[PDB]
RNA sequence: UUUUGUAUAAUGGGUCAGCGACUUAUAUUCUGUAGCAAGGUUAACCGAAUAGGGGAGCCGAAGGGAAACCGAGUCUUAACU
RNA sequence: AGGACCGAACCGACUAAUGUUGAAAAAUUAGCGGAUGACUUGUGGCUGGGGGUGAAAGGCCAAUCAAACCGGGAGAUAGCU
RNA sequence: UGUAACGGGGCUAAACCAUGCACCGAAGCUGCGGCAGCGACGCUUAUGCGUUGUUGGGUAGGGGAGCGUUCUGUAAGCCUG
RNA sequence: GUUUAUUAAAAACACAGCACUGUGCAAACACGAAAGUGGACGUAUACGGUGUGACGCCUGCCCGGUGCCGGAAGGUUAAU
RNA sequence: AAUUCCUUGUCGGGUAAGUUCCGACCUGCACGAAUGGCGUAAUGAUGGCCAGGCUGUCUCCACCCGAGACUCAGUGAAAUUGAACUCGCUGUGAAGAUGCAGUGUACCCGCGGCAAGACGGAAAGACCCCGUGAACCUUUACUAUAGCUUGACACUGAACA
RNA sequence: CUUUAAUGUUUGAUGUUCUAACGUUGACCCGUAAUCCGGGUUGCGGACAGUGUCUGGUGGGUAGUUUGACUGGGGCGGUCUCCUCCUAAAGAGUAACGGAGGAGCACGAAGGUUGGCUAAUCCUGGUCGGACAUCAGGAGGUUAGUGCAAUGGCAUAAGCCAGCUUGACUGCGAGCGUGACGGCGCGAGCAGGUGCGAAAGCAGGUCAUAGUGAUCCGGUGGUUCUGAAUGGAAGGGCCAUC
C-alpha cells in the first residue's frame, strides 16, 4: 500500500539478492545494507534496485 | 479397460519405500517478499502425506 | 453499524499444569501478555508462550514483591 | 479425488520435478546376479542374454545385494564401494 | 414408504397368477484359499491341443534424490551436533 | 350508385339455459351478426419445422405448436422421488 | 355439537397432613426347563464334546451360518406305469 | 371488415387518409451457398420499409444522451 | 379521466335515500399533441348511467301440460376400492378420529330421498420454494457468427505525363 | 569535387488515356419452328466492377450459455476473508440476520544493542499567557504511554532519549502447540558470518494477537542438474523472486 517491493543486491559478483519494501516517496534514495551473502560466506554491502 | 492415472496427481506425489507418498508443500510459489524466511525454510524440503488424505492418493495414483 | 464478526478462538491456556513431566522444548502456556512469566529452565518467545528449556516436572509458583505467576522445571 | 468442491489435495498442492530418459536405460544389478550369468563374465551383454537386465539397457551399477560366491569378472559396470570389496573378496576383477 | 414423529385424515396397493431390480467385462487393491518361493508367472502364438512348447513381458528381492548420481544408504547443507 | 338498408338460403358465433361417465373430445334449443362483398363455396396446385403462413391472437400448420409428426443418436442426463 | 376443568361410577373420605404395617403391581429379580454366542477350564486335547462363568431389545450399516429354485458333472448310476 | 378452430369478438388488428424514409432499375428489398426468382413484363403520379389511423380545428419547446445523416484536417488504428 | 394514490375529493344535477352516471372546479400522487391532442354527425351482438312499456326477476309462490325420476319385464356400464364386524359426544393424538380413552346410544336387512363428514372422486399443486433442471423471449450481459462494411494481395494488362 | 541543369534511367505515388483480361439483365447472326444455354459479330463499359484467400469495423439478424450462496419461505436489505471482547456454564472448544468494535497498512527506524530516563491529573506561584501552551514547587502514583481496535500485558519497563549499527542474518533444528487436510504457530540448541557491550550477555524484525490469496500458466536472475544421433542450443528441473 504505496509501499513498494525492491531487491537489495550482493556488492560480490554472485547474484544473491535479499527482497524488502520501500517507501519510494519519502526514501528515495537508494537503501543500502550489509547483510550475508550465502554464496560467498561472508558480509557484503547489498544495495538496491527494481524489482 | 485399464485404470486411467489422474495425472495431475501423479505429477505431485511420488511414492516411497514403506509405502507412502512424498509431495511438495504448498505456499512457495510467489508472494515471497513477505514471508519469513524461517517459514520458506521449513516449505523447501518434501513432505510425506497425512493419513487422512492417503485414501485420495491411492484412488487417484492405482499405478504408482 | 451492523455486529456479526468474530475471529477464530487463538486455543490458548495452560498445554501442561502442575506436575506434568515435559521433555525440553514442550509449550506450557499460551498467553498474550505475560499473565505467568518464565522461571528457571522456561523460556519466552515472541508471542509470550512459555516453554520448556529442559527436561523435567512443570512448577508453578508466586515469587517476588508483585507476587507475579512463575513457571518453572524441576528435574525430576 | 473429488472432495465435495474444495480445492482438491492434488490441485492445492504444486507439481514437482522432470523425468530423466537417463534413468530408464540405466539398470542395478545385484551380486546375486553374478553367478547367473553363462560366463563368469559380467558385461551388459552377458547380463542380457542371462535375462537378468532389459536389451534396451545402456548403463548399469553392481550393487551390495545378495552374496557372491564365485570369483567373477565386471566390465564397463560400475560398482558400488561395498560390491567391489565383495567381488574382490571372492577373488573377482573389476576391469572398466 | 417417508419421517423429529404416522392408526394418521401423509404415500403406494381393488384381488389373484406369471414377469419385475446390485449384473457383466476389463483393470486395480484387500481378505480367504491353493501352488511354487528369492523368486513367482507367462502374453500373442505354436500345438502332439484343457497336455506340451513359448519367459517378449510383468511383479518382487533397494533405497534416496527434481536430476546427474550414489547406494544400505541417500538427500539436505560449505558441513552437519 | 353503394365494403347502402330489412330479411331466407349461404357464412358467422353475442347472450342464456341444457349438457359436462354428453346424442357431441366444443354440440343442442331459443334468441344473435353478416347477407353484391375486404362476400361466399367446389376441385386441383403451391408454401415445411427456427421453417411456413398470419387484417397479428404467439393464431394456425391432420382432436395438445413459446418450435409439428415418425425414426434415429437413445439405456440423453436425472446430486430428485 | 353434549355431562365434558377427578377416565367414569360415585366418595365427606373413597379428600388433605402425619405415623405405621400389610398387600396388588412389570417381558425388572428369583424358581423349573431349553437354545445359542464368547470365555475359560476340562472328562480328556485329531476340535468336537463335556462341565462353567457370562452375554444374547435394535434402524443405517459391518460380520457369520445357512434353506431353497434352474442348469453341468457324479449318472448307461438311483427312483419310477 | 379482422381476430385467439375449442373459456377473451373488444377499446385489439385492419382500414382509407397522413408523414418519415430507402430506392435511377441488373432498383431497394425479399427467397436462395449458387444458378434462378419475386419486386414487375412495374420505372420515382412507381416499388419497399416504418409509425399514425376518416373528418374538422391543430400538432409548441429540447439535438445534451442514444440512433441515424454529413464531414475531412488531425490523433488512434488491421492484414501488409 | 379507459390516466386521481389520498378518494365515497368538493360543488351542482338526478333519487325518499346514488362508493356508480351526467355537469363543474384543478390540488394533473402519475393528460398533452402522428409511441398524436381536442372534438366529431354516422356507425357498434362494445363499457358506465337513466326512463317508458314489460313481465314470476322478485314480494312468494300456486296450478297445470309433457320428457325423466318410481314399479314390472329385457339388456346392461362407470369412476373407486389395504382390509372392515364402517355410531354419537368430550378428550387423546403426526396437533380437525367410525377405529385410541372415557362415556352415551343403538334389535337384524332394505327402498325413495338430501348432501354435513369420510380432510369424499378426479389430475404425482399451475400458486410458493428448491435443482449449480428445460425451453422460448429481451438487451448497451458474455462469446461466436450470416450479413453489411474496410483495406492488402490474386484473377489484372499497355501508353503518356 | 564545390555546387547546378537538363536530357537519358529504378521503383513507387498521382493522374489521363487506350483494349486485349473481365461485365453487359442493348442489338444482331447461328446452333434452332427456342424470352434457356453455347459460339460468332456488334455496340457499351473496362483493368473498374465483381469473386477467392487475409484483415479492421459492424453485427440479438442468428446461436450457445452465464446471471452465487447465507436468509426464521422467498424477494428487497444486509452478509461472505481476517483480529479483538462478550454470549461461552472458572482447561480447550462452542451457535444465531446475538451484543460492541476493528484489519486488507505502517516503520531502514518506529528494527538490533549498550547506556540512560518515568507518565496522567489536580492545587500554588509565575511576562505578554487566557479554563488550557512554556517555567517552578507540592500533591499523585501510571488513572499515562504503546504507529491503530479490543482484550491481555508491560517499571527489570514492552513506555521516553542518545551513541554504535544491520541479527528485518544463510543453513538447520531437540521438542512442542493447533489443525479433517492444505497449512499455521512457538522453539532452545548446532554450523557459518555479524552488530552492540569492558563483561555475564543480547539480536533469526516491531509488547503479542489482524495488515491477506492455494494451484496452474508465465516473467526475471542464479545453477556441479537435464540437453531425443553427437557438441551446442531451445525447452525442462533445481534455488531466488515477480
Ligand atoms: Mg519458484
Ligand atoms: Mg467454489
Ligand atoms: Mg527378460
Ligand atoms: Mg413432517
Ligand atoms: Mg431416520
Ligand atoms: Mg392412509
Ligand atoms: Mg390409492
Ligand atoms: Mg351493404
Ligand atoms: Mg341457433
Ligand atoms: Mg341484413
Ligand atoms: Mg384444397
Ligand atoms: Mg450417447
Ligand atoms: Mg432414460
Ligand atoms: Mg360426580
Ligand atoms: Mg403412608
Ligand atoms: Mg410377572
Ligand atoms: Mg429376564
Ligand atoms: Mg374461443
Ligand atoms: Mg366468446
Ligand atoms: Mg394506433
Ligand atoms: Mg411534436
Ligand atoms: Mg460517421
Ligand atoms: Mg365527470
Ligand atoms: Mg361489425
Ligand atoms: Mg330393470
Ligand atoms: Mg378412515
Ligand atoms: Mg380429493
Ligand atoms: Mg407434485
Ligand atoms: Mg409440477
Ligand atoms: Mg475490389
Ligand atoms: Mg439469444
Ligand atoms: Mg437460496
Ligand atoms: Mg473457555
Ligand atoms: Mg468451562
Ligand atoms: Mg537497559
Ligand atoms: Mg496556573
Ligand atoms: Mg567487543
Ligand atoms: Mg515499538
Ligand atoms: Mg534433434
Ligand atoms: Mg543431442
Amino acid at each position: 500500500g504505496i509501499r513498494e517491493k525492491i531487491k537489495l543486491v550482493s556488492s560480490a559478483g554472485t547474484g544473491h539478492f535479499y527482497t524488502t519494501t520501500k517507501n519510494k516517496r519519502t526514501k528515495p534514495e537508494k537503501l543500502e545494507l550489509k547483510k550475508f551473502d550465502p554464496v560467498v560466506r561472508q558480509h557484503v554491502i547489498y544495495k538496491e534496485a527494481k524489482a | 479397460p485399464k485404470i486411467k492415472t489422474v495425472r495431475g496427481a501423479a505429477k505431485r506425489f511420488k511414492k516411497t519405500g514403506k509405502g507412502g507418498f512424498k509431495h511438495k508443500h504448498a505456499n512457495l510459489r510467489h508472494i515471497l517478499t513477505k514471508k519469513a524466511t524461517k517459514r520458506k525454510r521449513h516449505l523447501r524440503p518434501k513432505a510425506m502425506v497425512s493419513k487422512g488424505d492417503l485414501g485420495l492418493v491411492i484412488a487417484c495414483l492405482p499405478y504408482a | 453499524t451492523r455486529n456479526g464478526r468474530d475471529s477464530e478462538a487463538k486455543r490458548l491456556g495452560v498445554k501442561r499444569f502442575g506436575g506434568e513431566s515435559v521433555l525440553a522444548g514442550s509449550i506450557i502456556v499460551r498467553q498474550r501478555g505475560t499473565k505467568f512469566h518464565a522461571g528457571a529452565n522456561v523460556g519466552c518467545g515472541r508471542d509470550h508462550t512459555l516453554f520448556a528449556k529442559a527436561d523435567g516436572k512443570v512448577k508453578f509458583e508466586v515469587k517476588g514483591p508483585k507476587n507475579r505467576k512463575f513457571i518453572s522445571i524441576e528435574a525430576e | 479425488g473429488f472432495e465435495g468442491g474444495q480445492m482438491p489435495l492434488y490441485r492445492r498442492l504444486p507439481k514437482f520435478g522432470f523425468t530423466s530418459r537417463k534413468a530408464a536405460i540405466t539398470a542395478e544389478i545385484r551380486l546375486s546376479d553374478l553367478a547367473k550369468v553363462e560366463g563368469g563374465v559380467v558385461d551388459l551383454n552377458t547380463l542380457k542374454a542371462a535375462n537378468i537386465i532389459g536389451i534396451q539397457i545402456e548403463f548399469a551399477k553392481v550393487i551390495l545385494a545378495g552374496e557372491v560366491t564365485t570369483p567373477v569378472t565386471v566390465r564397463g559396470l560400475r560398482v558400488t564401494k561395498g560390491a567391489r570389496a565383495a567381488i574382490e573378496a571372492a577373488g573377482g576383477k573389476i576391469e572398466e
